[PDB]
RNA sequence: UUACCGAUACCAAGCCAUAAAAAGAAGAAAAAAUUUUUUUUUAGAAUCUUUUUAUGAGUAGAAAAUCGUGGGGUUUGUGUUGAAGCGAAAUACGUGAGUUUUCGUGGAACAUCUCCCUAGUGCAGAUCUUGGUGGAAGUAGCAACUAUUCAAAU
RNA sequence: AUUUCACUCAUAUUAAAUAAAAUAACUCCAAGUGGGCCAUUUUUGGUAAGCAGAACUGGCGAUGAGGGAUGCUCCUAACGC
RNA sequence: CCUAUUAGCUGGUUAUUUUCGAAAGAUCUCUCAGGAUCGCUGGAGUUGAUUAAUAUAAUUUUACCAGGUAGAGAUAAUGAU
RNA sequence: AUUUUAAAAUUAUUUGAAUUUUUCUUCUUAUAAUUUAAGUUGUUUCUAUACAGUACUUUCUUAACCCACUCGUCUUGAAACACGGACCAAGGAGUCUAGCAAAUGUGCAAGUGUAUAUGAUUCUUUAAACAUUUUACGCAUAAUUAAUGUAAUAUGUCCAUUGUAGAUUUGUGCCCCACUUUGCAUACAAUACCGGUAAGCAA
RNA sequence: UAAAGCUAAAUAUAUGUAGGAGACCGAUAGCAAACAAGUACCGUGAGGGAAAGAUGAAAUAGUACUCAGGAAUGAGCAAU
């Protein structure tokens, strides 16, 4: 029995019935494997700034908590 | 045609009959929704056993009340206590499985209660 | 006809009634929804909505997390829609004022020994109907195991879905498409 | 509870809720899991990737009774004992509890958790972990072997 | 099989109507055992049936 | 070029249902007789009550509210002054499955819709099966083996 | 490049217009479906076909109402009473 | 008797009303009358709106992009002629 | 029965003024009613002075103008010159079990279930209910690697990892918005830490 | 500490029999069979295998008597 080998009819209407879906567009994009030896430095940067901020936080907390 | 009587406004009469219940004895007059494929009634052809729908329902402000402007209520043996207050709103009908003695006492009580009865002359 | 999406009938999503057929809770929601309708405070509206949620979305909240989250301000009362579970992983507890639906005898004894008091929603309504000095909390909704099978299909690239398996031996779903040696991986 | 079934709502519907054009046929795809690697392979490859193939050496008669070892993290240790004894132990700076976890029915002690600073505890278990031992000895506690 | 379900593992492929046997008689068998052991000890002149282990 | 007729489309109004919306957990009115009697009501059920707007098509397909059937606990009745059923029917109710009634026949049981539990539970069909009855029809047909007739008895 | 501070960039119509734009977004469970066809326009093979095969769109199927005498697809127009 | 064997195939598959409401593509298939799969649909539930905004739009405009179809050619290439 | 009220207009007074220059000219100060306000109210008859009728409401049968192709089915396409159906009454088909998952409701909750089984002046109904001396097991609390096995910050402190938003919250300008305070849940990330495999070192 | 042997209980019963029960079926149902059932009947045989319950309180109330017809049966004023 001969069978229709292809069609693309009604496909666009089916697509637009639910509306063309958009990606969620989140804010941050992961750095799992992007250009290392730069984020390698950046992680140490973040660790250092966090360490300074948190040690100052603990110093203030102690000098206010006696 | 819609029938208008006093305040009760009825939109339809002629209780609907099943499609093809004319030329087929085995099909009883009780209505059903024919499923079919090319079953005419589902297609709603011009003028052929039109089917019931929600739109024919009467107004709930007057829906269940009887031409007596009064809802009907069944009674069996002595259950007239809940009828004393609403005698202007509920009419009473004797249940068909009531003997002559009990029906006589019920009719006696109801007549002096001043509440109408539908089948007053039942089995007498 | 008209050119209207969904033929011009507004459709919401959510519970329209409490399927929970429990007289005390039915009475309680009759109270809070009335409070929300009369007042203009979002607190009552939110708590009335939250008393309608299914059993899987009023989750237990542990004493440790509750105390940790009140550690910032000590004078307020917590309101949690679900029940609060006692945690044996905690050592000591300090003066906590809570309001939940159900409890656990161990948690009740622990909190009474701590010196707080278990406020039920009736007491909450009688005392603080405007939501004053009350902070609203809820336990982890999605941490339940059935969510581990959700998300991307297990077998999707970079998917983290637990697959349904009879056990976790060395012959149950560990060979093909999960290690580079046997065909591809993930 | 039979009238609650879905079928009791489709008595007058010809197809009984199982389709008209497709029709309802006995075992359409094939009996059981028959579609492996021939025509149902997309479902297996999408939901149970590692189902096929065998990996690993062979344990002949495992006898699971040998390597049975329930696990307890190091933080739950205080929660094991009653809270009043917890209060008295916390109060006194001269007495420390001894928890022979074999009595409760536990064998190994694992290092997950956060103990209470400056309080020694004696622990007796068939096995220990290095991090658990480090945590225990960091607060004056002692790990005691038992068998 | 249909999408995201566990792989079926039913060991019913052979005849099993031939071997199904439920136990309605649990409680009455318990009562019968009670009566039998009570009679056994009663007939023994009061000496306890149990033995030291 | 005007005038016209012409839709289950359009407009205005009424009613139904769905969805949304605004809002809600305790007091005397009128009429008729003649100040006093009579006459009708005097309402508060949240999966509810009042009100507003919009919309209203559907096979395969899904969900909700529903209406019935054989039983079962539970409440409360009917039954020799005749129940169950059945035939005809109803100024009868619903929108509709159906319910409820009157008359006749009948001669011993019947329902629960107060809430619920359960199921061998709802039919037009499957060259469905069993049992019965049609038209076709007082028609085809009652044809081989040569052939019977009269009088009487019974 | 990051963090914390400065300062402040129409926001009173809203960094163009217009929007019965939140009837959205997401997650879960599941049935049917998986032979199509006609129409204006474009177009492949064949002389052509109510043929075989594609393309953007609309219908039919899944759908009746008025008209084309009549018609599964044409025109008007989609249906509570 | 095994056995009510198996059958991707034919026929059938019983009460109402309301609400929502399709596909006949695409990948693989000892697959082409079937099936799994997403795509289309319903039900459920959650976060955000209820503040004529912001996300959002089969929309247009302002700016800025990319193409080589019709058309035009034979003196601009190639091939003709 | 606490918007059939307010005003809105009209009449008849009064108030000051005005202007298009006055009998529907306008703007209110104060008064009493009208309704064009604030969804149709009144008048006269008849039914009719009767207890079933020729009237009145309704069922049925006949006719009349208009319309209407045998249903069910597979099918792109059914009324078909596609197939089953002479007729009637009764019976007649998504059920049951094991296992899993999801949704919902309920109890309990870091525990849960009391299994086989045990005791009882329970022993028509009772083949059900009741009850279970200080680790029985399943499922869960911790994962991971073929595997010997190994096993979640780390003792500065009963703080409990860090961001961007984000519900609430305490207050300043008992009901909005902008300012600091807490930051649920979650979403997108970042960090550490455990097993595994790499790589460097390696007693 | 094999190549010899014995033994009650705890356990199973779609057989036969004898008791007792039921949210089971109610005469096309329920076992094939509620009754004269593994009977009538079919096949030379292995074998196959049905249909058929209800007067009435009491038939110790089962249709007496008259007329008409051969009798069936019918009618009565006759009769349960």
């Amino acid at each position: 029995a001969k069978s229709k080998n292809h069609t693309n009819h009604n496909q666009n209407r089916k697509a637009h019935k639910n509306g063309i879906k958009k990606p969620k567009k989140h804010k941050f994009m992961s750095r799992k494997g992007l250009d290392p030896n730069f984020f390698r430095n950046q992680k140490y940067c973040l660790k250092g700034i966090q360490k300074k901020k948190k040690e100052l936080k603990l110093k203030a907390k102690q000098e206010k908590n006696n | 045609a819609v029938k208008k009587v006093g305040k009760i406004i009825k939109k339809r009469t002629k209780k609907f009959t099943r499609f093809q219940s004319n030329r087929f004895m085995r099909v009883k007059p009780a209505w059903r929704k024919p499923r079919g494929i090319d079953c005419r009634v589902r297609r709603r052809y011009k003028g052929t056993n039109l089917m019931p729908s929600i739109g024919y329902g009467s107004n709930k402000k007057t829906k269940f009340l009887l031409p007596n402007n009064k809802y009907k209520y069944v009674v069996k043996n002595k259950e007239m206590e809940p009828l004393i207050m609403n005698h202007t709103k509920y009419c009473v009908q004797i249940a068909h499985n009531v003997s002559s003695k009990k029906r006589k006492q019920i009719i006696e009580r109801a007549k002096q209660m001043n509440v109408s009865v539908i089948n007053a002359k039942a089995r007498l | 006809g008209i050119a209207l999406k969904n033929v011009g009938r507004i459709k919401k999503h959510g519970r329209k009634h409490l399927v929970s057929k429990n007289p005390y809770l039915r009475l309680l929601v009759k109270l809070y929804n009335f409070l929300a309708r009369r007042t203009n405070a979002n607190f009552n509206k939110i708590i009335a909505k939250r008393l309608i949620m299914p059993k899987r979305y009023r989750p237990p909240l542990s004493l440790s997390k509750l105390q940790y989250h009140m550690a910032n301000h000590p004078n307020d009362i917590a309101v949690v829609v679900g029940s609060i579970t006692d945690d044996k992983r905690l050592f000591s507890l300090k003066q906590l004022k809570v309001c939940a639906l159900r409890f656990t005898e161990t948690a009740r004894k622990r909190i009474e020994d701590a010196g707080g008091e278990c406020l039920t929603f009736d007491q909450l309504a009688l005392k603080y109907p405007t939501g004053k000095k009350c902070v609203l909390l809820r336990g982890p909704t999605k941490a339940r195991t059935a969510e581990k099978h959700f998300g991307k299909a297990p077998g999707k690239p970079k998917s983290k879905a637990r697959p349904y398996v009879r056990s976790k031996g060395r012959k149950f779903e560990k060979a093909r498409g999960r290690r580079k040696s046997r065909a591809y991986k993930k | 509870a039979t009238r609650f079934k879905k079928n009791r709502k489709k008595r007058g519907h010809v197809s009984a809720g199982h389709g008209r054009v497709g029709k309802h046929r006995k075992h359409p795809g094939g009996r059981g899991k028959a579609g492996g690697l021939h025509h149902m392979r997309i479902n297996f490859d999408k939901y149970h990737p590692g189902y096929f193939g065998k990996v690993g050496m062979r344990h002949l008669n495992l006898l699971k009774n040998r390597t049975y070892c329930p696990t307890i993290n190091v933080d739950k240790l205080w929660g094991l004992l009653p809270e009043e004894k917890k209060k008295e132990f916390s109060e006194n700076k001269d007495i420390a509890p001894v928890i022979d976890v074999t009595r409760k029915g536990y064998f190994k002690v694992l290092g997950n958790g956060k103990l209470k600073h400056n309080q020694p505890i004696v622990v007796k278990a068939r096995y220990f972990s290095s991090v658990a031992e480090k945590k225990i000895k960091a607060v004056g506690g002692q790990c005691i072997l038992v068998a | 099989v249909a999408h995201n379900n566990v792989l079926p593992n039913v060991h019913l492929h052979k005849w099993w109507q031939r071997h199904v046997r439920v136990n309605f008689s649990k409680n009455i068998k318990k009562k019968k055992r009670r009566l039998l052991r009570e009679k056994r000890r009663k007939a023994n002149g009061g000496t306890p049936i149990e033995k030291l282990h």
